[PDB]
């Protein structure tokens, strides 16, 4: 579900870079190194948060198209079809 | 498996070295390490001088010392950093004791690895750690 | 640093404190520790490369942890739980900044969040939690 | 028995101490002690950089640390000084192995003891030695 | 940071190294090397353990490390032997502090040279040293 | 001290042989060992007095006759068994003097007489025997 | 032999105790004390480790150990720190070397202390040193 | 609202204790102490996200009471009820 | 003589081996390398005795064939035929 | 026996000391520590190899007796008939 | 010979404080401490070298005398109105 | 100057040899190593001390000139020769 699938993967950047969920909400259209200062772990949890909650299988080419939030909602869609 | 394998394929040394026997070795799956604790070490005496008790970042240290030996079996031929730990202690570990430290993989990538590992004297679990490596 | 030495549970081998700027008793607590290629560690583990292991970084906060304890309540603590990421790597030459919040303290545990800063870059980043004794 | 009560009733400090646990105790007439030896040993990187073995001398000392705590627990309240050793080294003992110390006495005069002890790991008998003491 | 450049460039290894990292090179003029100093070093507990103060006498052995990193860096292979220090210690040093070493060159031969050294903690001046060296490679 | 360091199958901490003195090849050695407060097993084994442990005279004696192997025969020695009595104790600043002559030498083992004195008093007196391995 | 007497009047535990033997003291002017020296010691591998030769700044400790024996003596508390060294390298020192100290105060202070010494290797002499001291003990 | 209070209790307690919420919604009647696998500081660490997330603050007491899943709910229940 | 050279062998071998001379009379068809606990450097013990206490020397084939009481005494008995 | 009890006493001295059996045979009118250079372990030695050799037990107050060769001899024949 | 102990001591004062001579003759009269770049040890220092140089020994209470070129001097030639 | 250069040579090696200033002028023309108790060491004290006394920097391949109290006197005055 758009809603979802939306608030859930803000939730989880939300809780692994801690900032107000519409404050990450908004800045979408950044890069999460370049100016949402993410890690290699961080990316790494957020994943395995996705992989565990969503119970959904990732394999981790898809890292590199991980640079901005709209970007994992895209791929996380595409898991979610994936099946 | 033997203690003389683990000079090479791991590099840690004298000072810092917390592993002795590997038990088994099931690749790419698992493995569980034998790192046997004595009274003399110099962590004891460094740690809280009177009654002599192993820290628990030490367990920690085995364990993934167990991850990276687990690590370099299959996927040899790169340095396997250690990313994140969420450890909870169970029960201290004394002088004596016999600690088995059991590595599991849950994850392997590319650059990235996770574990789950149990360290228990008998089967008796002490500390369990969900443990991360980068490369 | 005399101070220190009383205040602290471990003696030579194993501190990994050596100074504390600030105390903001029952708040938080400040502390400086020099990394120097002169400790045992850096060559057990990885010679080739002299790096801190990170593990020792989490016992500075847990050692730091429980001076901000001991000044902030007038008597034995055991590090119950660490949930701890390493952002970046800890060379010789470093100044370890490691500062202690706490979040929950009660009779009977406490819970910390650690931050190892090495300048103003964040190297380690932990939550710690401890159980008291007599 | 406890490796805490070991503390004061034996001297021995971190760097020379090769007595884990008191597996059992029968008064004025045998011990049996717990050495458990790890690779994070001094002597080890000392003795024989290349191969991990620890030397032969220090089994005879934790047998004989193991002499002096069975002395201790009844003739108390005077060092006993280790007069002779009469030993046979039978199999190389490594990194992993619990050391099991088997002291029995033969003789306790007014200042001059005689025991004998065997070290084994398992039940394997890899040193045996004719220990005197003198006070 | 350069320390793994010092472990080579320095052959001595621990427990006797007190070099971490070079902050400055002038060639066959000058050097600045930085030491931090903790509690956790064997000399501490050591040295009079009632009270952590650094024997002086390893601070003139920091400056001779840093002299010694200057030579062979900037002068072929021999080796340099301390035959000399002048020191003055001015204050104590305690865990905690980077203690600066500034070595600067006064006269260079084929089998000898002088260097003047400071060692400084901010802007505190604790030591200062005359040091003279001589060459003894056989081969 | 240089030869005695290839010469010798142990380095630094488990060390027991400053010099070589006489080298009477298959016939007999003398070695020299400063014995100083400054190591370690003084402080473990008994702080309130600083005593040698006569074991480690033994193991002494023992490597001095691993080099007296290694320079009568052109290559493993395993300590088989020791037979010692000590006569005297040693205390820090005495220089001990470690005689060792073989009396049997054959493919598999050898067996040697040692003797270790403080100037001219024996303060330990061994028998001693070695097996060979490749 | 007293060492045990040393381990007292020194308070300097291991790693850092350069006094094993008193041989003579003459109060209030001369000191001789005995350093055996094996290559059983952390910086005989720590210092060079290729070739094992003795610092020359553990020779002025060792100096400057058998000052305070001569000071704590031979003179009720206080303190004894350091203040210079002028030392001259003269002959390097190795393994199974019996070092032997020799203190002679030229000047006593309430506050401060002018001692000379030489370590001797048999008749060889290896270094010459003129040391100072200053008093701190504030209670 | 009480199916909310079990949306944010449950939604912390499955991310603390490590199991599946479907069993949990089965599992209501499964002990902390001896069923649940727990630590006294694990309930330390749900009663810390119960406070933050919900705004309003618990003595130490309540420790004692903090048994069961559902026995857990009531005393954050009963909590949020004067919290 | 016969049985000197057994007062000689068997005094010395009840010496090394820690046995009861009764007994070894009783055991001359005693195994050293099973029966006896003995190692190979035991046999070099008892070989250097009966070298140095006999004053006549014995190469080292002779460690071969030292198998038994009787056998070693049978042995020490052929080198001091030669011996 | 007198050859015997006195042959196997200076036996085992001539053991524990080392010297010719005769050298020590006739120098038993003088003490063991003042010329004859024996220590406690020495004397401990030559009365465990008497209570082994001879299945004799031994106080050890009577070691203050044990000063002379012929003394030792005669505190053994004392304790050969002690039974 | 004020003039030439007076030269060489204002030579003394600028070796200890590795100063210029002008300089510290400048300073007749300002204070040592305060000013000077100097503490108790460079005061060891300018005591010991004099002593040594102008053959003297100085009965050092007179430390209490030394703050400065001007306390230098007259404590001196004080001292050598002693000799 | 050579009597003040002279006399103050003398005494910079009566100081280096810690001798008595007589002593050394009365071996003007005998060399240091083998008889004047001086080394390569005491050379480079030399060297050092007579150069900064007598403003002067000395190219030291002059080491070669420096073998008694007359080489070095005759050195430094051919430096100054230089000057
Ligand atoms: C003193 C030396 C420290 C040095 C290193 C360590 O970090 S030693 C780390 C000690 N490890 C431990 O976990 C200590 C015991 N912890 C516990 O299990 C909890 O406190 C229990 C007993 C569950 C409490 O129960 P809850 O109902 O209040
Ligand atoms: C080499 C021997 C190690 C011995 C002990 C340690 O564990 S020493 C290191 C202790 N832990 C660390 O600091 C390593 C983890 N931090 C990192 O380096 C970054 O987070 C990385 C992994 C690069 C993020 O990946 P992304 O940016 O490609
Ligand atoms: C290499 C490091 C050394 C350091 C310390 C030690 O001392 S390690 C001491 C090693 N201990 C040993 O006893 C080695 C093995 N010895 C034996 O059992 C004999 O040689 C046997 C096998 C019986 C031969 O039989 P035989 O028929 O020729
Ligand atoms: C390799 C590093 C070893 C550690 C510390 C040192 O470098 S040196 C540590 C010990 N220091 C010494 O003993 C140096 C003594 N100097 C001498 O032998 C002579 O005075 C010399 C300088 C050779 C006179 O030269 P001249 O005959 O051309
Ligand atoms: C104190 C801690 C000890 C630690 C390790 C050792 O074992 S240190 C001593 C090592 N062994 C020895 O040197 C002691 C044996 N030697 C002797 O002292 C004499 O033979 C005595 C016993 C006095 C003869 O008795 P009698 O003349 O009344
Ligand atoms: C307790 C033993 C510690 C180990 C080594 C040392 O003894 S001292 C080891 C370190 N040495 C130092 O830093 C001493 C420095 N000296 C000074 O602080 C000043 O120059 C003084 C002498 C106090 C000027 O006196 P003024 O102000 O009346």
């Amino acid at each position: 579900p758009v809603e979802n699938l939306e608030k859930e993967i803000t939730a989880i950047v939300a809780e692994v870079t801690e900032l107000d969920e519409n404050e990450i909400w908004e800045k979408r259209d950044a890069d999460f190194f370049k100016d949402l200062e993410i890690d290699s772990l961080l990316a790494l949890e957020i994943l395995a948060l996705i992989e565990k909650k969503f119970k959904v299988q990732i394999p981790e080419e898809k890292l590199v198209d991980i640079t901005s939030l709209n970007a994992t909602i895209e791929m996380t869609r595409s898991t979610l079809e994936g099946k | 498996v033997n203690f003389e394998e683990v000079r090479e394929l791991v590099p840690q040394k004298y000072p810092f070295l917390f592993i002795d026997k590997v038990i088994e070795l099931q690749k790419e799956s698992r493995i569980v390490c034998l790192k046997n604790i004595s009274g003399n070490e110099p962590f004891f005496a460094g740690h809280f001088p009177d009654f002599a008790i192993m820290p628990g970042v030490l367990i920690v240290e085995a364990l993934a010392q167990a991850s990276i030996i687990l690590f370099k079996k299959s996927f040899s031929t790169k340095v396997f950093l250690l990313a994140s730990a969420n450890v909870r202690f169970s029960k201290p570990v004394f002088p004596g004791d016999q600690l088995i430290l059991e590595i599991d993989i849950e994850k392997v990538i590319s650059s990235a690895a996770i574990v789950k590992g149990v360290a228990k004297v008998g089967d008796k679990v002490v500390t369990k750690a969900t443990l991360s490596f980068g490369v």
